[PDB]
């Protein structure tokens, strides 16, 4: 894992990939 | 913390 957890300014919550460059709504647990 | 990355699309 290499994601990184941070808040939407909406104020949700969106991960985003520090290794691939990524960006996801979920946990990215895979 | 302003700074912050893009949203996911």
């Amino acid at each position: 894992g290499s994601w990184t957890e941070h808040k939407s300014p909406d104020g949700r919550t969106y991960y985003y990939n520090t290794e691939t460059k990524q960006s996801t709504w979920e946990k990215p647990d895979d | 913390g302003s700074t912050a990355p893009p949203l996911p699309r």
